[PDB]
């Protein structure tokens, strides 16, 4: 995990770049700031796209997306 | 909305004893209702081979009610009512002093009477006249029942008996 | 057996049958309630990994997906999504007897054409959702290994339909997109051919404008009055011939 | 609309001892109700050839409603009332216990008496007195019943008793 | 309409012991009810050597009624009440327990007794005490009833008793 592996070592974590410098003087390819440039192409959660999860305690098993859809694969099966 | 006698798990954390009563609490820990609490007490059987567990005060966070669904409870991956304790814990105690006390009064009396036919008669003595309010006061305490006792990381399952709102 | 049915009634005389339908009775009865707990196991697992399957596969190819899928292409130029037709060709209702109704082509408009701030993607009509339920809710356990391998092939039954299931959605998905750009590019082409009425769109504009506190500059308001419709005129059709 | 005495079938999960009443659910797989839950209790027989079971707590899906049919169960492959299970519980260890008090009274007393006609003396001692205290007790605790317990994963068939709607 | 005390043919299924009341049902599978069942109960003959069942509760397909006609039923092939069991349940058990305890007494007095005209001894002892208490807690038990129990395969005759519409 060693991010100056064969170089100096952690000078600082620019959070301007959300990056670490190490002792040469070049940018690591370990980040240290959630604000920092990422590449997300597969995302988790449900009801994408949507108005989120409605927070209502359903009886049912169903769930409901807030914009008005429901999510079979969200939901449970019978 | 909650359809009659269905099965939830909590987990038990307040270990307490089947002889001093008290409130005990649970938490559920899935299902719809996440988090709730639920209060109640025990009961005590007539012998001591099981154990079950009244709960009747429920709560849900967020809102500040508090409902009152009296429901019993069930051991998961047995699936039997009883408790996982133990339970001989005041059997080999009163055998043991009444069978001493017993066995005081028969020495003195026979190693006194066989005399026809100092040290030892000290022992005559000894045994002769501790055996006896000994073994009356065995007797009066021998019915002491043997106590249950539940367990404080021990999770559970939980039936209900009727609906909520 | 009923098979060879006047012998299997005729041997069903002795007691032998009768005390075989006891060994199995308890079968029969006990069968009918770890199966359901298995089924809806696998049908949950099946549901999940095929639809991260499906999902990752979708990312697999995403480029061309825009690039049969540009709207940006097809909005019109005061940022108003065009709007969306259907069609049918020689439709025939029967009422009763004595009661016949043809058509020969028919067009009915469905989504009403509006403004609209960006084109939409792809990913808000095929994307479908993925989360990993990774606490197993299961009571019943299997004994004796005719219920371990009953078990076994009852998940994987489950599984199946889970697999199923997910493909019915991502094909109803499908079938959704397409007509969608279906009907926009049938829009356009009637539009083209002039059968159809285009929107129209007025706007105006006023001077500086605003209390001594607020101010705007340039301001300026855009209405649309005029719906996209349908021309009834008999002469008003243009056709098209190819060559 | 249920006919008057007719035939369904569950599941028995929660296995029980008859020694302490509690609620026992089971739920229907087959016939026109499917996935009902029914909740009841027990009853206890004169003799330990037997056990019955009390259901009165039908649940349905589909609506919220709350019926009260009272019914009875028949075990299958046997079609009687009786328990699978042991029904010799607890004649050894009151027989045995009633008959080594005895003995030990036994062997105090004669082996005391026939002296006429040290060590053995102190069997004679012991033997002597454990033996009486012994014996009153096992005539106290000679009573206990035999107790009979369902089992956590058997079957059942249910017979009914009037109608519903 | 049904006549007054007239022939029909049913099958028993549901066996009971005669020991704890419940519902028993059979159904009329012939005549002009084809397919209606019966619910009814036992009761204790004062001898074992005959057993009758009250059945009281007749259901009719086609509407929903419940019908309250109350008659007895007659064996097939022996035109008798009595009933299909075995009456010789209890008699070995308490004879030889009675006979065995008084026994035992006999033979510690007598061999105690006749010392005037060691292993001996304790044949004694052990007898002799060992005797009694058994021997009172066998009079205690004698007067256990013979049980019987109906069988689950065995098909009846049923007269009846008044009329219905």
């Amino acid at each position: 995990d060693g991010c100056c592996s064969k170089m100096g070592g952690i000078n600082y974590c620019d959070s301007s770049a959300g990056r670490l410098v190490c002792n040469n003087g070049f940018y690591s390819t370990c980040y240290c700031t959630r604000h920092a440039v990422m590449d997300l192409q597969f995302l988790m959660g449900c009801c994408l796209w949507h108005g989120g999860v409605y927070p209502q305690l359903n009886s049912s098993g169903l769930v409901v997306c807030n914009d008005g859809y429901v999510s079979e694969e969200c939901s449970l099966q019978k | 909305i909650i359809k009659t006698g269905d099965i939830m798990f909590a987990v038990l954390d307040t270990s307490v004893n089947s002889d001093e009563p008290g409130p005990i609490l649970a938490t559920i820990v899935t299902g719809k209702l996440k988090g709730s609490k639920l209060i109640g007490s025990f009961n005590l059987p007539s012998n001591a081979d099981k154990m079950v567990i009244t709960f009747n005060t429920m709560s849900i966070p967020g809102a500040e009610k508090t409902i009152s669904i009296s429901a019993y409870a069930i051991d998961p991956n047995t699936a039997r009512t009883a408790l996982a304790s133990r339970t001989n814990h005041h059997y080999l105690m009163r055998y043991g002093s009444l069978f001493a006390s017993s066995f005081l009064q028969g020495f003195g009396n026979a190693f006194q009477s066989a005399n026809t036919t100092s040290t030892l008669e000290n022992a005559v003595i000894g045994l002769a006249t501790v055996g006896k309010a000994w073994s009356q006061q065995a007797q009066q305490l021998f019915n002491t029942p043997t106590t249950v006792e539940v367990y404080s990381g021990t999770g559970l399952g939980i039936l209900f008996t009727q609906d909520v709102t | 057996g009923d098979t060879g049915s006047l012998a299997g009634l005729q041997a069903m005389a002795d007691s032998k049958y009768t005390r075989a339908q006891k060994k199995q009775k308890m079968g029969k009865i006990r069968e009918m309630a770890l199966k359901e707990t298995a089924l809806s196991v696998g049908a949950q697992a099946g549901l999940a990994w095929r639809a991260k399957i499906i999902d990752e596969q979708l990312n697999k190819q995403a480029r061309n997906l825009d690039a049969i899928y540009d709207f940006n292409s097809l909005v019109l130029e005061h940022n108003i999504l065009p709007p969306v037709l259907l069609e049918g060709r020689n439709t025939l209702n029967l009422a009763d007897a004595q009661s016949i109704r043809i058509s020969d082509r028919t067009y009915k408009v469905a989504k009403q054409a509006h403004f609209i701030t960006t084109p939409p993607t792809w990913r808000q009509y095929l994307w479908m959702d993925y989360v990993k339920p990774e606490a197993p809710n299961v009571t019943l356990l299997p004994k004796t290994k005719a219920e371990k391998e009953i078990w076994c092939i009852y998940t994987e039954r489950g599984w199946k339909n889970g697999i199923d299931q997910a493909n019915t959605i991502l094909e109803e998905n499908i079938a959704r997109i397409k007509e969608d750009f279906g009907g926009m590019i049938l829009y356009r082409k009637l539009l083209a051919m002039n059968m159809v009425s285009p929107p129209y769109v007025s706007h105006t504009d006023l001077g500086v404008t605003g209390d001594g506190s607020e101010i705007h500059i340039d301001d300026r308001v855009l209405r649309i009055t005029a719906l996209p419709e349908l021309n009834v005129n008999s002469a008003e059709w243009r056709a098209a011939v190819a060559k």
